[PDB]
């Protein structure tokens, strides 16, 4: 290739260490968020289906819901952070990739459907990411237009609509956030003598 | 691969063939001679390295007496008909005494041409066809007679047949120049200076072969005598 | 017929190689971890079994130890029914061997007669290829003790020591250190294999019925050929088992 | 006139891997060696009650010693039997013996090897247990699609044969008496078949020093109180 | 039995299957051979085994004939059966006609023959392409090579296998009358051809010799090395 | 990746916990969800034989030469439904969690059990696509009511603008009845998925097997 | 590809050989056999599309030798085929062995004939399955039914078409009753079995009803003037 | 998994009730609105060929009440109740067709296939009613926005003049949508009556194994 | 066409050119470029555990944003644009790289084909980075607008607290796939590169 021969060993920087820390974060991290998110799912707050108990007091001709933003206290931090990690299990995979061949290519398919399946999963938290912005945005923007609203009590009432959803669906996240973690480890950990070694590296020549 | 080697097209075309007829496109540029006082043919060795030997390498092998060669594209498919060739050329005068005419030569080889195939057959069979475009010259007591053959197998008479790559420019060229009673000194002129322009290469009594035959004068391969000297005549 | 399903192992990759051979050193893999070792005093060859279960019997001699004639001997790895075939094939070349000549063959002789036959079929026909990889081990007049091994392919060599199947990597790698060319005889050499049997196996605690040793010499003019006694063999295993204590 | 069995990228053979699962979806069968002889219990199964028991026997002698059973494509097994009698008969030619298990069965799986490579023909989707009795010692073997025969002291085959190595993980000792293989090998068709158990459904055959004999229905319904 | 065609045309009229074949050719190992003035040397690369391997069965420089040797690159698979066959036909050459072998008649039978497993049904083509070497009547030497598709060639210097180009670069460069001068220069250059393709291989180099009257000679290991010794 | 006795167990444990709620939600809870959701469906409440009787009444008068409020039987028949439906999208990421934790390791080796799987998960996606739906419709319904009563107070002048709240009113009435039907329906096709195939979904290839080939 | 041409399924199956047992039941004709305890008879459908058409030029049962009877149902291309080589072969019995062909072995032989076109790729399963009734001394009225997979056994009662479901039902009741074997009253219960299911009421030119007895070891065909006799006089 | 015989019972319940359901779907729902839509569109109501005096057209100013279109409010009346019941049935008929389904093999699943562009028929159907539900909201949303933006505006008529095309546009779609759910109730019944074959018995189960 | 030696040998000159730079950037410029982002994300600024003290409070002109989130913005910002332009450079590398068009060999022509779709990821990502960012501009302007519009709902100071946070998120996901876009595309560059710049060609067959 005849490239500088200064900064090449660099690599063995991502390429091992960076590596091998993305493995620690799967048989070690991964499995002690799942214990973590399960305290989380024992809270009896998400429990609760009354809309009355759920949703908080609100005067118009503002008070606000500040319960929901405890349980995004917890929220947040989990599905973000998993979202790096699945972002490594991505890299973890491009350092794997062999090189280009015909034969032998079955590893490579293997790598693809993996990755393809954590690009699901990082879309299915990025499309949480994106709807934990909505609740602010979708409840702001009713109690304002509420706001106006004085001879309807439809629209006004329909406002807490919005905040006992809330409740669900970010135990419908949790939950399913939960399920990201182990379903993240058990795909890698099923083919992962086929993943790391995706050709055995065995060429012989007789010929 | 998703096609047989016999199917027709729907134009009425063999994809075998046509391919065969396609792939000498590829092949030495060479071009044949027939003159009211002989036969003329000459070819390019097409020589890649200095260390190829061009005199090891022949494309104008001697059957008979009367009778010379032409090759081009894969040599070895030239040499297993002209293998043959020979055979069949000794039994003729094995049986009748006698050489054998430059007709019957062809005809011969159209046989052993028109009988590529493979299923219902036996593994001693050639499948495909040849890569090679053949001119057939030669003089009898009929006169001088040069014969054009492709993959397809036929043997028609014609004055002069271009083969090879430069065959498209070149047939069309050595219309125009060869004309009437043109002997056999006027035709290696003519025909070396239409090939050394369709060539890479200039022309040398290495780069290139050139042979004769004549009613008093059998098939004679020219040496470095010849050569060097008709390249400096031209 | 039906050229649809014709899969044409005659055709090269785009690679330039075969693709059932390639396919076929693979298979072999997948079998059972086989060693042989070429020493002074004579060959030397242990196998492992990967069958392993409380019904299984085994009422012959070995199990992927056969004896090819009075003066050789083969080993297998890979596919268990084509195995037989060759065995086959090596009797009858060896046997139409002692008609013209009545004499022994050679061991390079015997093994190039059926490399040619095993590459036939890569060649022409039509037919599969073979996917069984065989050992060769034996004394002739000339050249003496003998250790060779085959591949599907037909190309063959050979060898001081070797090792085929599972765990090729690990074995011939741990099969080099220690290894004393022209040196370490039968006695000593045969620890070598249990230690290395007990290496490839993953599971611990290696049992003399989960392998399996033959030997081959030939003493006062006449070749000898037996099975090492499992009884002894423990003993032989006793022996390493007291290894990593002192 | 093309062999469509091929390598797979795992090297595994493709024709053959489907031919034993083709095996597994089968009737039940099982052996056991024990004693002076060797037991082999089938299960056949009709689809109706207007269909003969005593007509076809899935249960066939060979030669006096030998006898074998089956489970897998019925036609299929056909043509191993006519292929088995006539390669023992030139056996009993050339060395004018009775043909040892061991001689017998290699030359037999051949014919599975010569069908798994010359072109135009399917692989077997049979597989065999061998009995045989020679020279005092007992021989069960069973043979694979492939045409791999190993040794077993004791075996299943067919369906559910892995609760049926689970009985022969216990239920199968040493010393056992050959009477109490019989209903030993009983006990472990007892679980896999089901509905109505009758002496004409269970087809039961030994080989022993008086040589292979096939048990009759009123024998076994003596066999079946266990 | 197997009946279809094998190499099939293609759109642009290349053969698929040769140039896969001359591929496989390219694969393998390197080797060399140069037709010296009184002589003939041989010469190939040896992949570097680690403390194993017994070098009767590894050694790709063989012998047709006394007259001939010949050595091969690629494959090794089909290289065997070509030997056996060609020296046949070196044993049923004389014993059709009482003269010895001639290097040109030996040659063309064994090119005629991977032509044959091209056409016919069934075959395949080899991929080796073998040096047909040996000496003529009154001692001149002729080196051919063979083709997997049935070609042969004469060459004066030439190199085979992995590289071939690339050696093939060295000798025109380096090929004069200063080569193949004595039985030394001819050696020296089989070395130095094989050391440009060499990389930390050093003693791998086995060579072979064939002087007149006599049969193949192989160099042994410390002779190699004595000429081997002088680089710089 | 090294090996936990622990750790991986929280994964195999998280594995069999979801086996005995599955079998929990085929067995119990899927049967007694039908039940409830039909007689929820034969409710009087949806059982209305006119669409008129649920319009809701807003005072709105035209200029002639106000009190507005939503529809309390709407609301409680939505306040009812809503429950049921965070309840079937939860347990169908369950046994969508379950399946996925049953895909055994990739190979060509009888891999139609697992295309079996396939299948199934894509009929689960299909009513994950429906059953999240219309957790979004009804949301819809909401703000699409809403500002339609708006509208209506806004330009006391036009008829359309009275009729059209009370067209959503008949909609969203309809609409409950479709959606029951649907979870209803729901439990038991996703049953019927996989109890069928329960034995290849279970076991994709065999249990423990192989030859040594 | 492996729902074409005969080779192993994943689960086991054979789809060519299972796509003959459609074509087998594509024929439209339903047929029915009974072996009793003096003779075995044989009812098949048959079926005359046109009136041009003539009854003794398209039969359904065939005549392997004079002791063996011969049924056929499915597409009548494979019919005449498998009649043809097993008439070659049971007088090539006869050139070997010296006496008549027992049902058994022609059967066997039959089979394995029929067994190499689903071994071999080359061939094709036939599209039609055999019944092949006789007579033993030892083991009396034998009837048989071979398909084109290769396998036969023994039955006491068989059937074949689109309403072989129905008809084996029907077959079961009559069994599971016990019923008394007599000759002819065994030729009503094939008779009715085809009545019963189709509910019909044939004419006598629409059935064909072969039959063989312990006294006429000869195979023989029941005249349809006799046939009516049994249909009306006697459908009680 | 384990279950209850309480739990078999619910599940053949509905299996019972929707089969009954399914086959009085083929053989009386649907001849019955198939001829139920045929006779609305010989009703002089549907039937109407002048399309100019249907509309209703309003003044552009104790602002005077301004109606809709008093025909096409009249004949949406029998419009709506029929683009429910449609997609409700169809629905039943989805699901049943679901229930139909054979246990999943790897092979001789044609018998699955043909179900499959039943499926496919139907979900084609169901998209085009819930279309139709649209065009229900959407006159109502069109002339209601619109003509008050023709009454806030007195300086441009010709937003009334686009008003006077909704409801031709309407009573032309009015007629349209009942014409394609006649046609949907024929559609619907040509293709599950032919196909009832393979729909109910996609498997012959003929398997000699 | 005919032969220009200068004006058509300036195309080569810009060929040559981009062949000098490649080969200049995987042995110098790419290694320390991705190490530089690695300092980059271990940064204590984007290490920031606590969320709660970077929310902007909103005085409800007295009007402003958190400036150490705009900094951080400022900061990732050129690396993003630094990564588009050598995106560029490579993927107009690999198509001057593609040979004629042929029917046979052309297997290495699809495998350069296959690593220049892997690139069209990169291209749609990075764009959509950028463009996130400055929506996030507008997203939080109109929050504290619609707050000083009506002073009654106080959401929208949770929302643009919300953003706030939002936007530190999304930044420390953007630097790892910065990082990444380096990173990755070195290695596949570095996978397909030595013997098969060229994969076939420069071969031939010794005859025709």
């Amino acid at each position: 290739v005849r490239l500088s021969g200064e900064a090449r060993k660099q690599v063995e920087v991502f390429r091992q260490n960076l590596f091998q820390e993305a493995e620690e974060f799967l048989y070690r991290f991964l499995p002690q968020k799942i214990i973590y998110l399960n305290q989380l799912l024992q809270e009896d707050s998400l429990n609760v289906a009354d809309l009355t108990s759920l949703r908080a007091p609100l005067d118009i001709p503002l008070p606000g819901n500040e319960k929901v933003l405890s349980l995004l206290a917890l929220v947040k931090p989990e599905v973000w952070t998993l979202k790096e990690k699945c972002i490594l299990v991505i890299t973890w995979i491009q350092h794997l990739i062999p090189k280009i061949e015909d034969g032998n290519d079955f590893g490579v398919a293997i790598q693809e459907k993996v990755l393809e399946r954590v690009n699901a999963v990082k879309t299915k938290v990025e499309a949480f990411q994106t709807t934990i912005s909505k609740y602010f945005s979708e409840r702001g923007d009713a109690v304002a237009k509420a706001s106006k609203e004085t001879h309807v009590m439809d629209y006004r009432a329909l406002v807490h609509e919005r905040d006992e959803a809330a409740y669900g669906e970010l135990r419908a996240m949790v939950l399913d956030l939960r399920a990201f973690y182990a379903e993240l480890y058990h795909i890698i950990s099923s083919n992962l003598e086929k993943i790391v070694n995706p050709k055995g590296e065995e060429k012989p020549s007789m010929y | 691969y998703d096609r047989g080697v016999n199917t027709f097209s729907p134009e009425g075309r063999l994809f075998q063939v046509e391919y065969a007829i396609e792939a000498i496109k590829l092949g030495s540029t060479a071009i044949g001679i027939q003159t009211s006082e002989g036969v003329c043919l000459a070819v390019e060795k097409r020589i890649t390295s200095p260390l190829m030997e061009p005199s090891s390498i022949e494309k104008i092998v001697e059957i008979d007496a009367h009778i010379g060669c032409a090759m081009s594209g894969l040599i070895a498919d030239a040499k297993t008909l002209i293998d043959k060739a020979r055979v069949e050329t000794q039994n003729h005068w094995f049986t009748y005494n006698e050489t054998m005419t430059v007709e019957s030569v062809t005809q011969a080889v159209s046989n052993l041409a028109l009988q590529f195939g493979e299923e219902d057959a036996d593994p001693g069979a050639m499948s495909r066809p040849f890569g090679v475009a053949l001119l057939f010259g030669g003089v009898d007591e009929k006169g001088p007679q040069l014969f054009h053959m492709d993959p397809s197998g036929t043997f028609v008479q014609c004055d002069a047949r271009a083969i090879g790559s430069a065959s498209e420019g070149a047939q069309s060229s050595l219309q125009e120049v060869y004309h009437k009673s043109m002997t056999l000194k006027e035709a290696i002129k003519s025909s070396l200076i239409i090939l050394k322009q369709v060539m890479e290469e200039k022309l040398n009594a290495t780069n290139i072969e050139l042979a004769t035959v004549q009613p008093g004068q059998n098939f004679h391969m020219f040496t470095k005598e010849e050569l060097e000297e008709v390249i400096k005549d031209i | 017929m039906s050229r649809r399903y014709d899969s044409r192992t005659t055709i090269f990759s785009p690679e330039g190689r075969l693709y059932q051979v390639e396919y076929a050193m693979e298979a072999i893999g997948h079998a059972g971890t086989c060693l042989g070792i070429l020493a002074n005093d004579g060959v030397l060859l242990a196998a492992e079994r990967r069958n392993i279960h409380k019904l299984l019997d085994e009422v012959f001699f070995s199990e992927k130890i056969y004896k090819l004639n009075e003066d050789m001997a083969c080993s297998v790895a890979g596919i268990t029914s084509d195995a037989n075939v060759l065995t086959n094939e090596l009797r009858l070349i060896a046997q139409r061997y002692l008609l013209q000549y009545q004499e022994p063959i050679p061991c390079e002789q015997l093994v190039t007669a059926l490399c040619d036959i095993k590459q036939a079929y890569t060649q022409f026909g039509g037919k599969r290829p073979f996917g069984v990889s065989l050992l060769y081990i034996g004394w002739d007049k000339h050249y003496g003790f003998q250790l060779y091994q085959s591949d599907p392919s037909g190309n063959y060599g050979g060898w001081k020591a070797t090792c085929i199947g599972n765990n090729s990597a690990a074995a011939v790698s741990m099969l080099k250190q220690d290894y004393k060319e022209g040196e370490m005889t039968l006695k000593s050499a045969l620890a070598l294999a249990i230690k290395v049997l007990n290496k490839t196996m993953d599971v611990s605690k290696l049992s003399a019925e989960k392998v399996e040793i033959a030997t081959l010499t030939r003493e006062n003019g006449k070749t000898v050929i037996r099975v090492l006694k499992q009884k002894e063999v423990e003993q032989l295993i006793k022996k390493h088992e007291e290894e990593e204590a002192k | 006139s093309f062999s469509l069995t091929t390598f797979s990228p795992s090297g595994k053979l493709v024709q053959i891997e489907y031919a034993l699962a083709a095996v597994a979806g089968g009737a039940p069968s099982v052996g056991i060696k024990a004693a002076n002889g060797v037991v082999l219990a089938t299960e056949k199964k009709q689809k109706s009650i207007l269909y003969d028991e005593r007509s076809v026997h899935k249960v066939e002698p060979i030669t006096k010693h030998i006898g074998l059973v089956y489970s897998g494509m019925g036609p299929d097994y056909r043509v191993l039997v006519h292929r088995a009698r006539k390669l023992a008969q030139q056996y009993y030619l050339v060395y004018q013996e009775p043909i040892p298990t061991a001689q017998l069965v290699q030359r037999v799986a051949s014919v599975m090897q010569e069908y798994t490579q010359s072109g135009g023909v399917r692989p077997f989707g049979v597989s065999l247990l061998i009995c045989g009795w020679n020279e005092g010692r007992p021989y069960l073997f069973q043979s694979d699609p492939s045409g791999a025969y190993f040794a077993w002291k004791a075996t299943a085959m067919g369906k559910n044969y892995v609760n049926g190595k689970t009985f022969l993980e216990k239920r199968y000792n040493e010393d056992l008496e050959l009477e109490d293989a019989i209903h030993t090998a009983i006990l472990t068709l007892k679980e896999s078949f089901e509905g109505q158990m009758t002496e004409d459904n269970i087809e039961v055959g030994i080989c022993n020093e008086a040589g292979f004999r096939r048990l009759t229905p009123t024998e076994v319904k003596d066999y079946l109180a266990a | 039995s197997y009946d279809r065609a094998i190499t099939v045309f293609s759109p642009d009229g290349h053969l698929f299957q040769v140039e896969y074949a001359q591929e496989a050719v390219k694969k393998g190992s390197t080797a060399v051979g140069v037709r010296g003035k009184d002589i003939v040397v041989l010469g190939v690369e040896k992949k570097s085994v680690a403390k194993l391997q017994d070098e009767r069965t590894v050694r790709k420089i063989c012998a047709l004939d006394d007259n001939v040797c010949m050595a091969f690159a690629g494959l090794t698979a089909d290289a065997r059966i070509v030997i056996n066959r060609a020296r046949v036909e070196c044993q049923s050459h004389r014993l059709t006609v009482e003269d010895p072998v001639t290097v040109e008649y030996i040659t063309r039978y064994i090119a005629s023959l991977k032509q044959r497993y091209t056409q016919s049904n069934g075959r395949r083509p080899f991929g080796i392409s073998a040096l047909i070497v040996g000496f003529d009547f009154d001692g001149t030497p002729r080196l051919y090579q063979t083709d997997p598709s049935g070609t042969y060639h004469a060459w004066k210097a030439n190199a085979i296998g992995r590289g071939a180009k690339s050696v093939r670069e060295f000798l025109e460069k380096n090929y004069t009358d200063e080569a193949i001068e004595t039985d030394d220069l001819t050696i020296k250059l089989v070395i130095k051809a094989l050391l440009e393709v060499v990389q930390s291989g050093g003693k791998n180099i086995e060579l072979a010799v064939m002087r007149r009257d006599q049969p193949l000679k192989i160099l042994n290991p410390e002779e190699i090395e004595k000429y081997v010794a002088e680089i710089e | 990746l090294r090996v936990q006795p622990e750790a991986q167990a929280k994964v195999d444990v998280f594995r069999e916990d979801l086996c005995t709620k599955t079998e929990n939600l085929l067995g119990s809870y899927f049967p007694k969800k039908i039940s409830e959701l039909d007689a929820f469906l034969k409710e009087p409440a949806l059982n209305e034989a006119n669409l008129s009787n649920l319009k809701a009444p807003l005072d709105i008068p035209v200029p002639d030469p106000g009190p507005v409020n939503c529809n309390e039987k709407i609301v409680v028949l939505l306040q009812r439904l809503k429950p049921e439906i965070k309840d079937v999208i939860e347990q169908l990421n369950l046994v969508t969690t379950w399946l996925q934790l049953q895909i055994p390791r990739i190979e060509d080796g009888n891999n139609f059990g697992v295309a079996v799987q396939e299948k199934v998960f894509e009929l689960m996606t299909s009513l994950h696509t429906k059953l999240e739906g219309f957790h979004t419709q009804i949301s819809k319904y909401f703000s699409e009511r809403g500002d339609a009563v708006t509208k209506a107070a806004k330009q006391p002048h036009v008829g359309d603008y009275r009729q059209l709240v009370h067209e959503l009113d008949e909609a969203e009435y309809r609409d409950i009845r479709l959606m029951v039907m649907e979870i209803r329906n729901a439990y038991a096709v996703l049953y019927d998925i996989i109890l069928k195939n329960f034995e290849k979904l279970k076991k994709p290839r065999g249990e423990t097997k192989g030859m040594i080939y | 590809f492996d729902r074409h041409i005969t080779i192993f399924s994943p689960e086991g199956r054979l789809y060519q050989v299972e796509y003959a047992f459609k074509a087998i039941n594509q024929g439209g004709l339903t047929s029915v056999a009974v072996r009793g305890k003096d003779c075995a008879v044989i009812v098949t459908q048959k079926k005359v599309p046109d009136k041009l058409l003539d009854s003794s030029t398209v039969t359904h049962l065939f005549k392997i030798t004079e002791n063996i009877g011969c049924v056929m149902t499915g597409m009548t291309a494979d019919s005449r085929s498998q009649v043809q080589r097993a008439r070659y072969e049971a007088a090539n019995w006869k050139y070997k062995y010296g006496y008549e062909i027992p049902v058994d072995m022609l059967c066997k032989r039959i089979a394995d004939i029929s067994q190499v076109y689903t071994q071999n790729a080359e061939m094709r399963p036939l599209g039609c399955c055999m019944i092949l009734i006789g007579i033993d001394e030892e083991q009396g009225p034998q009837v048989y039914k071979c398909d084109p997979a290769g396998y036969y056994c023994g039955f006491k009662a068989t059937a074949a078409g689109v309403k072989q479901t129905e008809s084996t039902s029907f077959l079961e009741k009559k069994v599971k009753k016990k019923f008394d074997w007599t000759f002819e009253q065994t030729v009503e219960t094939a008779i009715t079995c085809l009545s019963t299911v189709l509910s019909i009421d044939f004419k006598p030119s629409e059935i064909e009803v072969g039959v063989v007895t312990v006294e006429n070891p000869k195979f023989r065909i029941l005249t349809e003037a006799e046939i009516d006799a049994h249909l009306v006089a006697l459908a009680e």
